[PDB]
């Protein structure tokens, strides 16, 4: 699937094959042109390099967030901190969860029926902590701010390398 | 911690300002707000003179390292150096536009820093009695100045809730430590070896600031001081007491060792404005406001 | 005939030298077991300033006897 | 003296720069050269064109101590090259503290921020008939905020520009509502 | 920070100053003038500290003792009295023959003084009472001979009139090593002066025809008697050619100041590399007379005409010692600051 | 017999000292000729040579551009107030002017 091109910062290094995107210095929250709203749609986050000193905040932020936002400003924006999964939301500090490894897979998922959420942290079909719960119905952009010019690819295919285990979702060929 | 009264020094007639002793410890000297500053002993509080020849009211008054020259921190806005063996206008000296609260003398005795009301900190001159320098330093009233050991340094403290470090021979700022609150800081002075600095702020409670590093080591509790400028002292001849006036008709004598209510003196009628410690030995002096008009030698 | 250089900080140089060697061999073997450069070597003997191009037999060198190797310093 | 206990103790301010003193072609950056040889000599030539005082106006303002030209460059506006999410939680946190706003944005992208970090740009006060203004222009690719000259000054007057809620600006064409 | 680099005033406060030194530390400065008096100032308080009347004819000669307590001198009346800065008493006077170059005291011990007479051989003295031991010098025939004691103060270096530098052991006079210095080709050069570091072993001769060598204080003592040591470095002046007055050592013995006798400016140096670093210009048309060097702080103190000059690093002031919190930048600076965007030691405090 | 060190290289120099010491010799100056003045008359040069490019360098800069031509020269020559009274009853060829225009005829 093919990113956006004017919704974005386009400071960063939407690298040269179209697949695959590099940080830059500053959590400048790029988002993709493909927010959920209704059904069940999933797709991955595939590590092909990590440094060290990169805390890379995944999750789901809103149209109503900046463009240079932090992920996990606000109410409309979830974080996971890699030191000691301190996650931070409406500005509120708890200690919650584990870290994640080096060239692992990533990949997030919600679950919102035309209501009721499964808002777990979601690392190689893997509970890393059950996030937060009951949000308002709205659209939820694909959130990628990094700290650091670690390159990470993304999977669009229906063949996924690590789902969550027994998910009901839709292939992405339909969306892009 | 055995002190007893031994003499009670009378004869000021209105609210006693401060006491102090010679530099060489055989003269508690006094002064008082009724234009009339006294010369006394040491050990049982006897008449020598004094001292006036002024127009207005007097704050304070400051010594020589020999015992004999002294300076008058006049309200009449001009600077006069005294005398102690003659009592005589040495040199009348103007400067400020408004009154001058704190002055002292560097150890080598040659210079006047004044910490006034119109916030002209300056450095006068004792030969000549001409103005050296100017420090364009605070916003408010200076509540205490002092120098270091050797005479290369110069304190300041003020009523935001600032000290500033100063120069004696450039003469800018060196060092700000800063504080959240802004209590009026009431009486800093340097450590006895001109390494540590230690803060009176209007919180109730005493902070001790290391010097190079800029953090606080140990604090003070159980003391009353919200609405004056109470003095504080150090103590080396027996313990580490720290003796302070008090608000409450008492006398605030304790211990970093204990940081705890260990000691307590009384007998006072109104509020102590000043103590003074003695060099060699264990002497305490104690001077009220106007409800009292007397001092309490207290005595190990 | 194993001499001696001792320096002014206090070290001595150990070279197995013969008889009958030059100078400037004493300086390519200072340069392999040391690194210093040969550039400062000037050895005094009772006094008197050794001249560079020299060999052993010259001076009536005693055999193990002790020089003395005193740095210098040029360079802009 | 000693006694009178009074108010007036506190006052809350960052700066004591308020003092008892407050005494308030040929150059490279009045020439028709293009932008970067201008802008070169500039930071050599504002630490002797102006300075800050105690304003009349409102606290603290700029002063120059000699005669500004007329359309030439005074100063940069140079500080923390900040992004404008981060202003948000600044303006919330010294509404805490108490702090004025000092956010200039370059674009509609960044912001630059002069309360931890800067130079002496930030005492420039408001007024309705001004002297100076601003442009952003292009210094090998990075981009700057200069504050130029609006007509010949003379030595002791205070700059001032529109920074684009009652002013003490008592200028003749007022508009008493600063947004 | 290092090298002073401005002129930074004067003391214009009592005129025809004439020498100077310092003392260990470098609080005080005491100068003698031309009517026999020494006025001592201050360097931490930039005053005047105390002036003592001393005679009625000028002095030329001064040397702090290690306490500091104890002043000496050595006026035209053939004067060398052991005075005091507490009550100011001249105590022991005794005459020499009339001209006097020099007095130092033991740098170890404030009973042994060495006075270097023009037309004599240097006098070694004690305080304790008036014993006198003359020194011996080999040559005898010029009678103009120059010595100093050394750092630590084992020997005493002396120095003719013709270029024959002897080393005598400070208590019992052993003649164990000397040499010749090698000047030019044949012709032997006159000896100057003789100054010694405050760190280490170095040592500088001034000699006759304008250069000065820099030596090294235990190749003397590797030679023995008799020896030819070679200078660790020659320095001099070839444009103006530049005869030289005085010179003495930096602070921790790293750079040499050498004061001019012809165009009054000051030429410094570094030993370890050569280099002319700075030349400090002046007043165009007075004459030098003096240079001191402050002990532990670049400053220079040089007489000329009776004026006191001191060049004193020109301090400039910024902010951020009043708002600790500001950084005033010069430059933009972009960066985030985070990457997550939201004991009881006692310590004696009159230790001294 | 030894190594040939020129006298450049024993000054810290770039300009050569030998060419400086021939055109004095071969110049008809005086009859004889000191040490020591190619080498300060060297360090001279050098010192103006330098002193002039780094303003040229500057201004060749400013405008966009890797090479100097004689308009930065004339720049740097012009803006300074030194060397405009060195140079200053000289033409550069294909230099130009300064940019001025009165007061009195503008709008
Ligand atoms: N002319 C003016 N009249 C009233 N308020 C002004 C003003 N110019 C600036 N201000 C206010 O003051 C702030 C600028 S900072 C003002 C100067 C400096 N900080 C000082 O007082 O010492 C802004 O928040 C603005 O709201
Ligand atoms: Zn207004």
């Amino acid at each position: 699937v093919l990113l956006a091109l004017h919704d974005r910062a386009p400071q960063l290094k939407i690298s040269d094959d179209r697949l695959t995107v590099v940080g830059e210095k500053g959590y400048s929250m790029v988002r993709a042109s493909h927010g959920v709203r209704k059904g069940a749609w999933y797709f991955e986050i595939t590590v092909d390099e990590m440094p060290p000193d990169t805390a890379a905040r995944l999750g789901w932020s809103q149209p109503l967030g900046n463009l240079q936002a932090p992920l996990g400003y606000d109410k409309f924006s979830y974080s996971w901190r890699s030191k000691k999964g301190t996650k931070f939301h409406q500005s509120i500090g708890k200690h919650y969860s584990s870290g994640y490894g080096q060239g692992d897979v990533l990949g997030f998922y919600i679950n919102l029926p035309e209501p009721h959420s499964e808002i777990i942290f979601y690392k190689n079909g893997v509970n890393q902590g059950v996030a937060y719960k009951d949000i308002f119905e709205g659209v939820y952009f694909p959130a990628i701010s990094l700290y650091k010019s670690c390159t990470v690819s993304i999977n669009f295919g229906p063949c996924f390398k690590y789902p969550p285990k027994d998910l009901t979702y839709r292939p992405m060929s339909d969306m892009g | 911690p055995n002190y007893a009264l031994k003499f009670t020094l009378a004869g000021h007639t209105k609210a006693v300002s401060s006491v102090k002793f010679s530099p060489n410890g055989e003269w508690l000297a006094s002064s008082s707000a009724d234009k009339l500053i006294k010369i006394w002993g040491a050990y049982d509080g006897k008449f020598e003179k004094t001292i006036s020849g002024h127009k207005l009211g007097i704050s304070d008054v400051a010594w020589s390292s020999d015992s004999n020259l002294l300076v008058s921190a006049s309200d009449d806005k001009t600077l006069k150096i005294w005398d102690v063996s003659s009592g005589k206008c040495l040199k009348t000296l103007k400067g400020h536009s408004n009154y001058v609260f704190c002055c002292n003398f560097n150890p080598q005795s040659n210079l006047i820093v004044s910490g006034s009301f119109d916030e002209s900190v300056r450095i006068w001159d004792v030969k000549t009695g001409k103005c050296l320098k100017t420090l364009p330093a605070h916003s408010d009233p200076v509540s205490a100045v002092h120098f270091n050991r050797d005479g290369s340094l110069i304190v300041s403290s003020s009523y935001d809730g600032l000290c500033r470090i100063w120069d004696t021979a450039s003469g800018q700022c060196l060092k700000t430590l800063i504080d959240d609150d802004n209590p009026p800081v009431s009486f800093v002075k340097f450590s006895p070896n001109g390494k540590y600095i230690l803060a009176a702020t209007l919180d109730n409670t005493l902070k001790l600031w290391d010097y190079s590093k800029g953090k606080c080591l140990k604090t003070y509790t159980g003391h009353k001081n919200e609405k004056y400028c109470i003095f504080a002292n150090f103590s080396v001849t027996g313990g580490k007491w720290i003796v302070s006036g008090s608000e409450d008709n008492l006398v605030y004598i304790w211990n970093l060792q204990t940081k705890e209510i260990v000691q307590k003196l009384q007998g006072h009628t109104d509020v102590v404005i000043s103590t003074a410690c003695h060099p060699t030995e264990n002497i305490i002096a104690s001077a009220a406001l106007e409800n009292d008009k007397t001092i309490k030698l207290w005595k190990s | 005939m194993q001499i001696f250089v001792k320096t002014l900080t206090g070290k001595t140089i150990t070279l197995e030298v013969e008889p009958s060697d030059t100078i400037e061999n004493v300086k390519a073997k200072i340069q392999d077991k040391e690194g210093i450069p040969p550039d400062q070597q000037r050895l005094i003997f009772a006094g008197k300033q050794l001249e560079d191009g020299r060999t052993l037999s010259d001076y009536n060198i005693q055999k193990e006897s002790t020089l003395h190797l005193v740095l210098r310093l040029r360079g802009c | 003296a000693r006694a009178e206990v009074h108010l007036r103790k506190s006052a809350f301010d960052m700066f004591n720069f308020l003092a008892s003193k407050h005494r308030q072609a040929r150059r490279a950056t009045s020439m028709d050269l293009p932008m970067p040889m201008r802008f070169r000599h500039l930071k050599k030539t504002s630490k002797e064109a102006v300075g800050v005082y105690r304003s009349p106006i409102h606290g603290r303002g700029l002063f120059c101590k000699r005669n500004i030209d007329a359309g030439e460059m005074v100063i940069e506006y140079a500080g923390n090259v900040i992004r404008s999410i981060q202003t948000d939680k600044r303006e919330k946190y010294y509404d805490s503290k108490g702090i004025g706003c000092y956010m200039f944005r370059i674009d509609d992208s960044e912001v630059v921020d002069a309360t931890m970090h800067g130079n002496a740009a930030r005492f420039i006060n408001h007024s309705c008939e001004p002297n100076c203004y601003s442009r952003v222009i292009n210094i090998d690719g990075q981009k700057h905020i200069v504050i130029f000259a609006m007509r010949k000054i003379y030595r002791g007057e205070e700059l001032t520009y529109d920074y684009k809620l009652p002013c003490n600006c008592g200028a003749k064409k007022c508009r008493k509502f600063l947004n | 920070q290092n090298y002073p680099e401005e002129a930074d005033g004067t003391l214009d406060c009592i005129s025809m100053a004439l020498t100077c030194t310092f003392n260990r530390w470098g609080t005080l400065l005491a100068v003698g003038c031309n009517d026999g008096r020494i006025v001592i100032w201050d360097f931490l308080t930039r005053g005047i500290a105390k002036i003592i009347s001393a005679h009625i004819h000028p002095v030329c000669s001064l040397c702090w003792s290690r306490d500091g307590h104890k002043l000496v001198s050595a006026s035209t009346d053939n004067i060398v009295s052991q005075w005091d800065v507490l009550s100011g008493d001249c105590d022991q006077r005794f005459r020499f023959p009339s001209p006097i170059l020099k007095v130092q005291y033991h740098p170890r011990d404030q009973n042994k003084v060495l006075v270097c007479p023009m037309k004599s051989a240097p006098v070694m003295l004690t305080l304790s009472d008036s014993k006198h031991v003359v020194l011996p010098v080999d040559d005898d025939s010029d009678l103009n001979v120059v010595a100093s004691f050394d750092r630590r103060g084992e020997y005493i270096y002396t120095g003719n009139a013709k270029g024959k530098i002897l080393v005598l052991k400070t208590d019992s006079q052993d003649l164990v090593a000397s040499f010749r210095v090698t000047t030019g080709t044949s012709n032997t050069t006159a000896i100057k002066s003789i100054e010694f570091a405050r760190k280490g072993s170095c040592f500088l001769i001034n000699t006759a025809d304008r250069i000065i060598r820099v030596y090294d204080g235990r190749e003397i003592l590797t030679c023995g008697r008799d020896g030819e040591p070679e200078p660790m470095q020659k320095l001099q002046d070839l444009v103006n050619r530049t005869p030289w007055k005085k010179c003495c050592f930096s602070g921790d013995g790293e750079y040499i100041v050498a004061g001019s006798a012809r165009q009054h400016a000051l030429y410094i140096w570094e030993k370890s590399i050569g280099n002319l670093v700075k030349i400090l210009h002046g007043t165009r048309g007075e004459l030098l007379l003096d240079v001191a060097w402050h002990p532990v702080r670049p400053i220079i103190a040089s007489i000329s005409s009776g004026v006191v000059s001191i060049w004193a690093q020109n301090q400039v002031e910024n902010w951020s010692a009043f708002a600790p919190d500001f950084k005033e930048l010069d430059e933009n600076v972009e960066y985030e600051e985070r990457e997550s965007e939201f004991e009881d030691e006692e310590v004696d405090v009159t230790s001294v | 017999r030894a190594k040939a060190k020129t006298r450049s290289s024993r000054a810290g120099l770039q300009f050569p000292v030998g060419r400086v010491h021939r055109l004095l010799r071969k110049g008809n100056y005086a009859e004889r000729v000191g040490a020591g003045a190619p080498v300060y008359l060297a360090a001279v040069l050098e010192y103006l040579t330098a002193e002039i490019l780094e303003l040229a360098g500057n201004a060749a800069r400013d405008n966009k551009k890797t090479r100097i031509i004689p308009r930065h020269l004339q720049l740097a020559v012009r803006n300074d107030e030194e060397l405009n009274k060195l140079l200053g009853r000289v033409t550069i060829a294909q230099g130009g002017v300064l940019p001025n225009i009165q007061s009195v005829l503008l709008p």
